[PDB]
């Protein structure tokens, strides 16, 4: 797996 | 004082569950410091991951409000759109009256089909909120409804039970001395300064100091992917047949800490922390990606770190408190 915002 | 137990889910994703509406329909989302809108699926969605996971149905609540504004977010992994609305959020026994959320039209792709969670609750600051919806801690903090403007993280290791968000408080049972207050540098994710990573007195990256985030929603060490190509150099990891990073699982007995230097004060990560025990075999917790700001491109500090560190997020001083695990 996760990589949460841009 | 204010607890949410976290539910651990491969060391790579930790969810809780909330109630939101009139009476509660519950939801398990990621609690997220590096993103700051709410959202959970709803009826209104028809997506793959909508027909799966628990859906929102606004008709349901009696305390429920409509607005005619959107919201779209994206994420490193996964995306939606929605409508903004308005409804109580019970979050770690606190009732959060009147907190604008997204209800999801559309949760497009594969990554949000197969994870375990509804949505995501985001714990960053307010310049960063898609469409800027009011996040849940502010609306917290607003409402009075907390006496101290911080909450604290403690993530566990292994599958086991025990993670927690604590909202309005620190537990010091959680952590081993005192804890290192580190300035926020840019308020929008939770953003530090990096002085310098290390190996064996030597800068194996970020030599003249980086920016990094500290976030629970993401699951390994993130840098830009050159210094990470340096760093799977320096630890042995080459790439195997179906794109993973590997290392043998034996070298972790002989691998050297990597340290995180914040603030002056030195923070190691060991191997058997930085190398991952996955399927049968060993891997690397440092990813490649590429994330440019108007301060550099950053460093993710992700779930691999917060493990060792409890994490204190102050928005009263805009300060990260860091102290080992107990």
């Amino acid at each position: 797996x996760v990589v949460x915002a841009x | 004082v204010d607890e949410q137990p976290l539910e651990n889910y491969l060391d790579m994703e930790y969810f809780g569950t909330i109630g939101i509406g009139t009476p509660a329909q519950d939801f398990t989302v990621v609690f997220d410091t590096g993103s700051s809108n709410l959202w959970v699926p709803s009826v209104y969605c028809s997506s793959l991951a909508c027909t799966n996971h628990n859906r929102f149905n606004p008709e349901d609540s009696s305390t429920y409000q409509s607005t005619s504004e959107t919201v779209s977010i994206t994420y490193g992994t996964g995306s939606m759109t929605g409508i903004l609305g308005y409804d109580t959020v019970q979050v770690g026994g606190i009732s959060d009256t009147n907190q604008i959320f997204g209800l999801s039209e559309t949760e497009p792709g594969s990554f949000l089909y197969y994870a375990p969670f509804d949505g995501i609750l985001g714990l960053a600051y307010p310049s960063i909120s898609s469409s800027g919806a009011t996040p849940v801690f502010d609306n917290i903090w607003n409402q009075g409804l907390v006496s101290q403007d911080l909450f604290s993280v403690y993530l566990s290791a292994d599958d086991q039970s025990g993670s927690v968000v604590i909202f309005g408080g620190i537990d010091s049972s959680y952590y081993t001395g005192s804890l290192n207050w580190v300035p926020v540098t840019v308020e929008g994710y939770w953003q530090i300064t990096v002085d310098s990573i290390t190996m064996n007195g030597e800068a194996i990256a970020c030599a003249e100091g980086c920016q990094a985030i500290v976030d629970t929603g993401t699951s390994l060490l993130t840098g830009p992917t050159s210094p990470i190509a340096n760093i799977q150099s320096d630890i042995g990891a080459s790439e195997n047949s179906d794109g993973d990073m590997v290392v043998s699982c034996s070298a972790i007995s002989s691998l050297p800490d990597i340290v995180f230097t914040i603030n002056g004060v030195q923070y190691p990560v060991p191997p058997s922390a930085y190398i991952l025990q996955s399927e049968g075999s060993c891997i690397s917790g440092f990813q490649g990606m590429n994330l440019p700001t108007e301060s550099g491109e950053l460093w993710i500090l992700g779930d691999v770190f917060i493990r060792q560190y409890f994490t204190v997020f102050d928005r009263a001083n805009n300060q990260v408190g860091l102290a080992p695990v107990a």
